[PDB]
Order: structure tokens, then sequence, then C-alpha cells
RNA sequence: CAGGCCUUGACAUGCUAGGGAACCCGGGUGAAAGCCUGGGGUGCCCCGCGAGGGGAGCCCUAGCACAGGUGCUGCAUGGCCGUCGUCAGCUCGUGCCGUGAGGUGUUGGGUUAAGUCCCGCAACGAGCGCAACCCCCGCCGUUAGUUGCCAGCGGUUCGGCCGGGCACUCUAACGGGACUGCCCGCGAAAGCGGGAGGAAGGAGGGGACGACGUCUGGUCAGCAUGGCCCUUACGGCCUGGGCGACACACGUGCUACAAUGCCCACUACAAAGCGAUGCCACCCGGCAACGGGGAGCUAAUCGCAAAAAGGUGGGCCCAGUUCGGAUUGGGGUCUGCAACCCGACCCCAUGAAGCCGGAAUCGCUAGUAAUCGCGGAUCAGCCAUGCCGCGGUGAAUACG
């Protein structure tokens, strides 16, 4: 649901958080 | 993608460094960061003038900035007004004897970067790229160049499918070193991304 | 390769018998460009072969080479659905290289510990007709005779 | 009365060892001709492209050529006419004695 | 021996010195 | 042994094991499948199943693409089969004369 | 390891904390991020909560573990094999 | 993370070790040459422009 | 009275001074045979004057700097070959057919980026 | 990634309001960051012999804009790069042919590394490519003579040391030089075979140089950039941890399995580079890493420096070994705020696997491959056995 890669299932959103 | 930058190709043969000055390992970068920053304000400002080349000389905490343009009067200012207003903000950054001068560009249509900048704005203004391309090649030929090639790459006309358009009349022998080939680039920003204009002018061999 | 025949390199003679062939052979002893060692081994061999056999080393060396030069060799050549071993003449250029190769090669298979001894000995037997290097010449030669049947496929 | 020239351009490094070894050659007396010290090449080797492609580079160098010239018989007639001479931009001068 | 730090051969290779390659 | 790369994408040990099961079909030809390397990827309009596999008789390179990732794997297997079968009987083709 | 000439390294901010714990009479629990710290004999018998990136690991310190640094007893990589 | 780090590179650090080259031009933390203050990309870019004094494509 | 040829091999450069003598030969302040001890390549250094029977008619005070022994050896061979031609230019015959007068330009080839050496390319796995 | 924090924000251009400018010294808590807090003096143009009064060179605080994002999309892009491929090709103009796609030219015969050139031809030209102009090396001349050089003469502490000289080496700029120019022979020719001279001969060797284009190749994480997204958080700061994990598998390498080798001692010959909190001469301390002193060099001056293979001599004696140097214990050294994760080096001890490697597969055509060292960038240090260079010794083979 947030940054880069790999995705978190939300459009264009990976699993990295700030 | 392949072709060598034809100015860097001829440096010290058919063209000469835009910034000439020795400096020692202790100093080089700091001096170059000026030449970068110097070209910063200048290329930012004198753009509307018609900036085409920016020499920088140094000798001893003093720097001599040659500026070759199609509109010398734009930089010189109101009878001396701007050319003043610059040496100030220059010697502010320079922090030193920021000697400035202005050079006439005899024929502008024979200095690549000017043709390039023109096509750039000409497409930023939404003119048919292909036409604008063939015209630029025409004007450089009318100005008696021995050949000319201009190259627009990107979303030409806003087409989703980026594309490379180019026209080339005459000779443009880029493998030839004695060929005096003036190359310059300009970067057209549009509502749909950046295009890139490359211009080649063959002014004749040596 | 494709365009034209290779040109056989010429090799300056060795400075101890003036022989073009001793040079060639010393090269075949040389690992890692260490020719000084290589010459030292060949000459030190000559030291030995002179001792244990009172003949001129060069005489024996050259004689060994003649007795290892294969006159015929098989060379594979797929015709239809089989690779036939074809009996073909050996050019003297190649006879040289094989006998030089096989001498070293068989020599370094011998049991005696010092290299110049192994060269000295393989040279003494190939001159007399014994030795793994001679064997290789014979084995290669029985093959070509065996498959004389396919001499007509020679190119 | 040494004169030690440095510069990335040799067309100008040789140009100004000339004019130096012509000033004192005029204002008298002797000068030991411009000698070319061995160059000091500082190269840079760069992956020709932005991302990967490790196996392609472009070689850049930076020559700092060196000229040494001597004012043999100093003779302060030189000294003054040298105190105003014309060295182009990319040249640096190390005068000692 | 170029892998064996306890020879002059290995110290030429590491490029270090010591007991087995002094200076 | 067999390597699977899931490029810019995330698969499971189930999907990895599916690839091995599908790749297994190439074993019918009874020839060494040497370090078979399957890459998976996902383009805007379909998955891509790459595979590079060398055999004692040459290499198998093929790429399948399809909206269904599983189908793309199959189209990849198909291409690889046809190549591998060609590797195995191209030699017979010129037995006479 | 570190030079002998230079002194043994404690962070001189955990050490402030442990000395008063000697003086006033220990023990409280000492939360620290000072992995790099050598254990020093003044610490023996305390219990320090050593951060490892994720959690503060109690370590009871003892005579036999005074040579070692405080990270050598709160491991960083969580791992139970492959299977 | 970029601009916060082109700036954080500039500041004098709690410890001298943390000092690290960045490109004055583009900010690149990697392949930064001391002599130009430049990374290899920028180095190539300006050098081809001829704005690196005496910096010429070598060929031997 | 005394004759000279410049001898240059790889990075080896040799200054040869042919001087009529008993046969003595010095290479960099020590007699040849002691400077090329254990180098069987050596005798080739003196070879040009064997093809003009000049073996012991001369001496040679030779300095050499650069490269390695066997380069310096070929640098030498060239020099004394060079030097013998100023002594007598009729000497090209019995020097030039024996190729002594010509200097091979075979230099270490340059290292090239993308290789492990000049031409030795890096190993890859196409598959 | 965890945790403690910041909310015009690490950074821009602003506009307005409270102070003061500016700045420097801290003190409390705290892992640091932060948060709280203690000190002190703003010039000018001004009414100032005066309180007081700004406006602004800059400071902070609240605000509102905005910042910030190595967050997504290389299937929106520029730039630059890889690749086919240094391959001999790709086209255009006009003419000609075809209803048209298109053809011709560019095919053909000969020749070449080459769409290289010759000849022929409904073609005739032209452009991009090829080549050449550029760099390095090979020979020679000129110009130079220190810090480089030492042929001869003088001295000489015995070291080109000094005097002396620039011859030679060199060094580094400028020229020359090679053109199938000449001879033979075959050729219509272009060229091809052979020869002479010559340092070099048929592009001398190497480099730089990469056509239209292909791979919806590569790179939104170098940079730029459209659009999409985040806004006390997808921005930012710090401490720690991670990027170094380890049942496995693949790539690229190093070092090996030994006697053409290994060890020790002594003894030679390079080139290219780098070097003012840098290279360190030399003396001393320690087996040593190193430490302490301490000269010289802004460096053709002094230094890194020893090159190593080699050479001489001695040792080992075919053994998992005096091969191999992995792994582990113990003890140190240095960098650095800090070497637990997670540095390199040194020493003592340990002394693994490995007896030449299956299917398969890589490189290289000559000063190459092989083998040996040396340097550099990055860099405090270093995980470099990598990379880019540099020279040393120096092959085999090409029928086809
Ligand atoms: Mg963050
Ligand atoms: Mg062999
Ligand atoms: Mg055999
Ligand atoms: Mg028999
Ligand atoms: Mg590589
Ligand atoms: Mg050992
Ligand atoms: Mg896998
Ligand atoms: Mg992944
Ligand atoms: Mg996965
Ligand atoms: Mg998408
Ligand atoms: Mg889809
Ligand atoms: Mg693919
Ligand atoms: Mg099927
Ligand atoms: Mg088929
Ligand atoms: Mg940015
Ligand atoms: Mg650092
Ligand atoms: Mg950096
Ligand atoms: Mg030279
Ligand atoms: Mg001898
Ligand atoms: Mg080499
Ligand atoms: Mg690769
Ligand atoms: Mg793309
Ligand atoms: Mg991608
Ligand atoms: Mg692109
Ligand atoms: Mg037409
Ligand atoms: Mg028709
Ligand atoms: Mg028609
Ligand atoms: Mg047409
Ligand atoms: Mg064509
Ligand atoms: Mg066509
Ligand atoms: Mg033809
Ligand atoms: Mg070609
Ligand atoms: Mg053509
Ligand atoms: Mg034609
Ligand atoms: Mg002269
Ligand atoms: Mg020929
Ligand atoms: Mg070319
Ligand atoms: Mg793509
Ligand atoms: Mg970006
Ligand atoms: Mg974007
Ligand atoms: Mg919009
Ligand atoms: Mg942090
Ligand atoms: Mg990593
Ligand atoms: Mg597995
Ligand atoms: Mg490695
Ligand atoms: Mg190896
Ligand atoms: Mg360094
Ligand atoms: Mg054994
Ligand atoms: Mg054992
Ligand atoms: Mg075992
Ligand atoms: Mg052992
Ligand atoms: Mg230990
Ligand atoms: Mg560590
Ligand atoms: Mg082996
Ligand atoms: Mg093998
Ligand atoms: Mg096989
Ligand atoms: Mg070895
Ligand atoms: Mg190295
Ligand atoms: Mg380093
Ligand atoms: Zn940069």
């Amino acid at each position: 649901s947030k940054k880069s890669k790999p995705g978190d299932g939300k459009f264009g959103r990976g699993v990295k958080r700030g | 993608g392949n072709k060598i930058h034809p100015i860097g190709f001829r440096l010290g043969i058919t063209r000469d460094w835009e910034s000439r000055w020795y400096a020692g390992k202790k100093q080089y970068r700091h001096l170059l960061l000026e030449d970068q920053r110097i070209r910063g304000l200048l290329e930012k400002e004198l753009y509307s003038a018609g900036l085409a080349r920016v020499d920088i000389e140094r000798a001893a905490d003093n720097v001599a900035v040659t500026v070759h343009v199609a509109k010398p009067g734009v930089v010189i200012g109101r009878g001396g007004e701007r050319i003043r207003v610059l040496r100030e903000e220059l010697a502010k950054l320079t922090g030193k004897n920021v000697a400035l001068n202005v050079q006439e560009v005899q024929n502008p249509n024979l200095s690549a970067p000017l043709v390039a900048q023109r096509v750039a704005e000409q497409i930023e203004r939404r003119f048919a790229v292909r036409r604008a391309i063939k015209q630029a090649v025409q004007r450089v030929m009318e100005s008696g160049a021995k050949g000319a090639k201009v190259i627009v790459s990107g979303r030409i006309g806003g087409a989703e499918q980026a594309r490379t358009e180019w026209a080339a009349q005459g000779r443009v022998p880029l493998h030839t070193l004695r060929a005096n080939i003036d190359y310059g680039f300009a970067l057209a920003r549009t509502t749909y991304g950046v295009l890139g204009v490359k211009a080649y002018i063959f002014l004749g061999e040596v | 390769a494709r365009r034209r025949r290779a040109e056989v390199r010429q090799l300056q003679p060795d400075l101890v018998y003036g022989d073009v062939l001793v040079t060639a052979f010393i090269n075949k002893i040389m690992r890692d460009g260490k020719k000084n060692l290589a010459a030292r081994i060949f000459y030190d061999a000559c030291k030995i072969i002179q001792e244990k056999t009172g003949q001129e080393p060069l005489k024996v060396f050259k004689q060994a080479v003649e007795n290892v030069k294969p006159r015929m060799e098989v060379r594979s050549r797929r015709v239809g659905g089989a690779n036939y071993q074809v009996p073909m003449e050996v050019s003297p250029r190649r006879q040289q290289s094989l006998a030089l190769r096989w001498l070293v090669q068989a020599a370094n298979q011998r049991p005696e510990r010092r290299a110049a001894v192994r060269i000295a000995h393989e040279l003494m037997d190939a001159a007399e007709g014994k030795g793994g290097a001679v064997k290789k010449k014979e084995d290669v030669e029985r093959m070509a005779e065996a498959n004389r049947a396919y001499a007509h496929y020679r190119w | 009365i040494r004169i030690k020239l440095r510069g990335f351009d040799h067309k100008t490094l040789d140009a100004s060892a000339q004019k130096i070894v012509e000033a004192a050659r005029r204002s008298g007396a002797q000068v030991s001709g411009p000698i070319p010290l061995p160059t000091r090449v500082r190269r840079f080797t760069v992956i020709r492209g932005p991302f990967k492609h490790k196996d392609s580079r472009e070689h850049f160098e930076l020559r700092t050529h060196n000229r040494l010239v001597d004012i043999i018989n100093p003779n302060r007639k030189t000294i003054e006419q040298l105190m105003t001479l014309d060295l182009p931009t990319g040249v640096e001068i190390e005068i000692k004695t | 021996g170029k892998g064996d730090r306890r020879t002059r051969r290995g110290k030429i290779w590491r490029g270090t010195y010591g007991k087995y390659r002094p200076r | 042994t067999m390597n699977i790369t899931s490029k810019q994408m995330e698969i499971t040990p189930a999907i990895r094991q599916h690839v091995a099961d599908r790749l297994a079909k190439l074993e019918k030809w009874q020839t060494h499948l040497i370090n078979p390397h399957i890459i998976l990827s996902k383009e805007p309009q379909g998955f891509v199943a790459d595979a590079t596999i060398n055999t004692p008789n040459g290499v198998l390179v093929a790429s399948g693409k399809h909206e269904d990732m599983y189908t793309a794997i199959n189209e990849l297997i198909n291409k690889l089969e046809r190549q591998l079968n060609k590797l195995q009987h191209k030699g017979e083709a010129r037995r006479a004369a | 390891p570190r030079s002998l000439k230079k002194g043994v390294f404690v962070d001189d901010h955990l050490l402030e904390k442990v000395l008063e714990l000697n003086a006033k009479g220990e023990k409280r629990l000492i939360k620290t991020w000072s992995r790099r710290s050598t254990i020093v004999p003044e610490m023996v018998g305390h219990t320090i909560a050593v951060y490892n990136g994720k959690q503060h690991v109690p370590v009871y310190i003892t005579e036999n573990m005074v040579g070692h640094k405080l990270g050598e007893f709160a491991p960083t990589r969580t791992y139970r094999g492959h299977g | 993370a970029r601009k916060a780090l082109i700036e954080k590179a500039k500041r004098t650090p709690k410890f001298k070790v943390r000092a690290y080259t960045r490109c004055v031009r583009c900010g690149r933390a990697r392949s930064v040459y001391r002599f130009f203050g430049l990374c290899r990309i920028c180095l190539r870019e300006l050098a081809h422009k001829g704005q690196l004094p005496g910096v010429r494509k070598a060929s031997w | 009275e005394q004759y000279y040829g410049t001898g240059r091999r790889k990075e080896a450069v040799a200054r040869v001074f042919l001087r009529p003598g008993n046969g003595k030969v010095t290479v960099n302040g020590q007699d040849f045979n002691e400077y090329f001890q254990g180098l069987v390549r050596a005798v080739a250094a003196l070879e040009p004057l064997r093809a003009v029977d000049a073996l012991g008619h001369f001496d040679a005070y030779i300095t050499v700097r650069g490269g390695g022994k066997s380069g310096q050896i070929d640098a030498i061979k060239l020099g004394i070959a060079r030097a013998l031609v100023q002594y007598n230019p009729d000497y090209r015959a019995k020097l030039k057919p024996l190729g002594f007068l010509t200097r091979d330009a075979r230099v270490v080839e340059r290292k090239k980026y993308g290789k492990h050496k000049a031409r030795r390319a890096p190993q890859y796995s196409k598959r």
C-alpha cells in the first residue's frame, strides 16, 4: 500500500513504508 | 543508441574547449564549479538573448567570460544597463574580477545550438515538428553551410508513441575529424513531456 | 582459417646447436613462457643422453623425431550416418608437430622425477624405437592402415 | 633564473616557452632553450552509459605538459620587459632562481 | 603458495610484509 | 539443476513447482536439460515466460506470452519442445546420400 | 581488534548509567543501543537490555563474558534453518 | 530520498568518517571523482561538452 | 677508433660501443657473461658479428636500460648490428639477409576495456 | 526494518505578522535526534550632546503558499548506453519499368578488410556508412639540455660525485617516412603473386571512430521530464539493525591439487602511474603488522620502490607431503567516534577439501595465449581474488 517494490496489492504501491 | 558526441569527438582538433585554463589538482573542481555556476546564471539569463557559446578564461582570481549571441544588445542592456547588472551578480558569485564580454554571432543559422534552441521553442509553441525540422535545415543551407541535420526525438505532436524525426541536406560526415561540424542541443518542454532537438551544421573541413 | 593458408612461423635457431628443430622442441617443453627453464631442460637432457649413451645428443634427438613422425593418420569425416576414420597422409609440418608434441607428452608420462631426465630418456628410446611417443606413432599408423578401406574418401 | 611552465595545452605551452625564450634572448644575454619535461597524464575511465553495461567505457585523459626554460645571464634588462609579457589563459609560470 | 600468508610468495600477493617477507 | 527467476514480480513455491512440472515434459526426449533457467515476468498485456536451456545438442531459447500466466508457461513449453525435437532429429534428416 | 594503546571502549554514556547503579545499589534494567561497548568488570552481574534493531534483549552479564561487546549477546539475525 | 541528502552531505558531520563525496552537479553518491567533484556520468557529460579544461578523450 | 649503434627492443634500449679489442664485452658496468649468467638466450646478443667473423676483433662497452634481460639482449643484437654498419657499410650483405639491421616493433599490446587482457575476453555462460 | 523524534520541514522563491538581527559559549534530559533551558553586543540613512523611532543587509516563532518523495509508469519521454556489428551495409534525387506494392541504381563479371576499386549495364548522380583526416607504438631528422643523459678529458670522499659536455639514452613538440612509388609476371582494368631497397610493404601493430535501423532492448535509482500517487507522511532526523542471513542452485573469479614444483638465502632486469593533516628516505624499538623519531619532495630533483617470473646457491624427494592454505583457537597492529553483527594486516598454533575435475562449456591467431609482477581511480580503512591500465618472460597451431 506504499513505497516501491514488491507490490502490496494497491495500484502502483509496494510494501516499503517511510 | 551509439553515436559519439561530435564536439567531444573533435576537442583539440576542430573545436576548442569552451573553458580554457590550467589549474592544479588542488583547485580544479572549485574553479570548474564556478564555470558550472557561471554558466548557470548566464545560460539562465542570456537565453532570451540567444546564447550560443560561453567561454570562460582564468589567470589569477580573475575570470573572462566570452558570450557569443545573436542579440548582443539584449545582454549589453539599455546602453550598458544589463551588462552592468550582470557583472555585479556575477562578481557576487565570482567573488572576484568577473570580467565579462559579448561576442557577435555573425550568422546565427550557422551555429548549431541556435538552430536547435529555435526548433525547441518552435515546437513548445506547437508547430508541426516535421515542417519545423525541414525548415531549420533549409535556413542553415541558405546560410551557406556545407550540410545540415536536425533531429527531434520524443512524443512528436503529443503522439503517445514516441518517435524520432530528422532531415539532413548536404554532407554531415561525423566519422570525419577534419570536418568542422557544429553540434548543439536544446530541450523542448511541452505539456506532454520533454522532446529533444539535436542540430548538426557542417561548416566545412580543414 | 578461411581466407588463405596460414604461414608457418619461422623460428630462429637455438644458440647451442643452431637447429631450427631444437628450438621448436624447446618451445614444446615451455610452460608459461619460461623458455630459460625450457632450454635448460632440453640441454640438461642432452647432458644426460650424452652420458648414458655416448652419442651426440643432436644425432639422437633428430633420430627420435624421425621415429615418432607419423606417416599416416586417420581423420574423422562424417559420411551419411557414420563418422568414418579416413586414412590421410601427414604433411611433414604436421608430422613434426605431432612427434614434437608426443615426445614431450610421452616424456612427461615417464616415472623419473626430473624433467630433463624424462626428456633425455624418451629421446633415447624414440631414437631406438621404444617409448610411449613411438607407441603413439604406431597406434596412429595401425589405425590408418586398418581403415585403408576408406582411403577413397580422402580429400 | 628558472622559468617553469605548466599547462593542459602544449600548442600554447610551447608557444609561451618560445616567447619567454625570446624575451631574454632579446634583452640579453644567454638562455638555455625550452626543455620539455615529461608529461603527467591523469586519466579517467567511465562506464560509457548511465546504468549497467559495465563492459563498455570511454577513456578521458588530462595532460599537464611541462616546459623548463632558463635565463642564463639574467641581466635586469630582461627582468623588466618580462614583468610585462603575454601568457595565454591555460598556462601557469613558476619563476625561481 | 600465493594463498599462504606465511611465505614470501603469499606476502608478495597480499602485498604486505612481515616475518616471511621483511623490508 | 533448475532455476526459476520471478522478475519484478512475486510467485510462490507452488508456482515454482508448477513450472518444474511443466518443464518436465521436455524429459520425454531423454536428453540432458542442462541448467534450465525459466524467467517469469508480467507486461502490461500479459505474462512472459522466458526459458534458456542448453542440451548436449544445442540450446533451447524460447519466449511465451499470454494474458494467463499458466498458458504463457505452456506456450513456452510448446516452443521449447518444438526446438528440442528439432535438435534431436535434424541430424537424421541428411542420412542419404 | 582495537589497538591496545588506545583505551578499552565503553560508550561513556551507558557507563555513566552503570556506575550510579553500583553506587546507589543496583539493579534496575538498563536499556541501551550501545552494542559497540565492551563489557567491563564494573558491569558484571548487572542485566542490560541490548537493542538489536528490533528489540532490547536482556543480558545477564557474568565474569566469563566481560571480554566481549554487548552485541555479541543480543543477536541481530532471526533464523531457524530452512525446511 | 535525494535532496535531504545532497544537503546532508554538505554539512560538517558529528564524525569526520561520515564525510562522503557527492556530485556537485547531479548529487550522485556513487562513482564520484575527487578531482572534478563529479560523478562518471557528469564527468562524461561536461567532458564531451569540452567544459572540463584540457579533458580530452584519450586514445592509445 | 670506436663505433656505435642504438639498439631498442621492447622497452629495452641499448647503447652499444664497438671498439676494436680482444673480444671483451661489458654490459652496464659488468662483463656481459656475468650480467647474462644463466640466460641461454644470451649468445644471440653478440650474433651480428658472427655473421661477419668479427668475433674477437672488437670489444663492446654496452650500457642498457629498460625492459628485461632478453629484450635488452635483442636491443644489444640490434645495436652491434647497427654499429657494424657505420664501421663498414659494405656489411649490409651478411647482416640484412640475416635480418640483423631491422628492428621488430613487437610491443606489449594494450589492455582493452571489456577484456581480461589485450585480447583474452571474459568467460560467459550463453545458457 | 525496528524504535525515539521533527511538521513550512534537511533544501527554494515568497507574502504578513512577535523579536532580534546577524554570531559565538554552554546548561538539563536524552542512545543520538529532539525537547526544555541558561549567557551576552546589529552595522547604515536617520531626530540621535536625549529617551525614544525605524527601514533593511540576517536571525528565530507562528502562519499560509509551497517545499520534499532513489514513491508508480523506460509500455508516455529526453539524454546517454547495450546489441546485432567495424558487420557492408542503409537510402535519396531525378530518369526508367510496373495498374499497384515495388523495381531499377545497390544487380551482374573481376577485386577488396569494405556498396574497396575496375569493367559492364536504363540509368546518371548524390548522401549517410567504408576509408582518410585524430591518438599510441615502430625508424629517422630538426628544435630543446634539467631535475634527464655520460661518449671522450680532468679531477673522484669512491655515489655522473664534481668540473665538463648534449654526443648518446631520454624526455616532448615539430617534421620526414610507405605511395603497390620501382622491377619481374599475370591482368582489359582494378588489382593479385614474387623481388629490390628499406625501421617499416601491401590497411606496418594497437587505439579512437559504430550507417538507416533492430531488440515496444537498457536506465523514471545519476540527471532531466509528461502523467499517476503520498502531505504531522510514501517527506525529514537520529540511534540501532539490514544491504554481509544460508537446507540449497547458477554465473564470474582467486588459489590450488605439485618436482617444468615448493621453501630459504643471496643476486639481477620494466613500464605506467600516484604522492603537502600526501608519498615517506634513513635511524631506532618490536619476529612482525606496526610504533617512535625523523630527512627530502609543491616533485624527470625527493618518495611510494622491492618489481616478480628470472639468475646463483642450498633444502625438500613423490608422500594429501616443506604440495595446498581453507577452517578454528590464542595473541597482537592500524584505520576509525565506533571494527558484536561486520574491516584489513601481523604472529603463534590449527593445517580442510583438493591426486587435475560428468554432462557440458569459455578464451585466445603473436609479442597474442600462457605465466609473472607493478600502478591507478573509488578510498579513513577495507572485504579488490574486481575494474582500468602497465610492462616483464614468451609459445603452440590454422589442412581446410
Ligand atoms: Mg525514510
Ligand atoms: Mg604439449
Ligand atoms: Mg601421447
Ligand atoms: Mg615399440
Ligand atoms: Mg567485467
Ligand atoms: Mg604452503
Ligand atoms: Mg531458482
Ligand atoms: Mg525480485
Ligand atoms: Mg517470488
Ligand atoms: Mg501498469
Ligand atoms: Mg494487465
Ligand atoms: Mg526475452
Ligand atoms: Mg503438446
Ligand atoms: Mg521446427
Ligand atoms: Mg530528484
Ligand atoms: Mg567513507
Ligand atoms: Mg562517493
Ligand atoms: Mg617511447
Ligand atoms: Mg653463461
Ligand atoms: Mg602483458
Ligand atoms: Mg555479460
Ligand atoms: Mg525503451
Ligand atoms: Mg524495467
Ligand atoms: Mg529510449
Ligand atoms: Mg527512383
Ligand atoms: Mg507487374
Ligand atoms: Mg508510372
Ligand atoms: Mg521507388
Ligand atoms: Mg542494397
Ligand atoms: Mg534496393
Ligand atoms: Mg560485384
Ligand atoms: Mg571492414
Ligand atoms: Mg560506396
Ligand atoms: Mg552500376
Ligand atoms: Mg640536439
Ligand atoms: Mg601482397
Ligand atoms: Mg573509420
Ligand atoms: Mg520493455
Ligand atoms: Mg527521475
Ligand atoms: Mg517522472
Ligand atoms: Mg492534467
Ligand atoms: Mg539512519
Ligand atoms: Mg549487495
Ligand atoms: Mg533448490
Ligand atoms: Mg574472485
Ligand atoms: Mg586462475
Ligand atoms: Mg591511493
Ligand atoms: Mg603426488
Ligand atoms: Mg593433511
Ligand atoms: Mg583427502
Ligand atoms: Mg603441508
Ligand atoms: Mg581469533
Ligand atoms: Mg566491522
Ligand atoms: Mg594444473
Ligand atoms: Mg585441465
Ligand atoms: Mg566434451
Ligand atoms: Mg603459478
Ligand atoms: Mg593489481
Ligand atoms: Mg585504496
Ligand atoms: Zn553527476
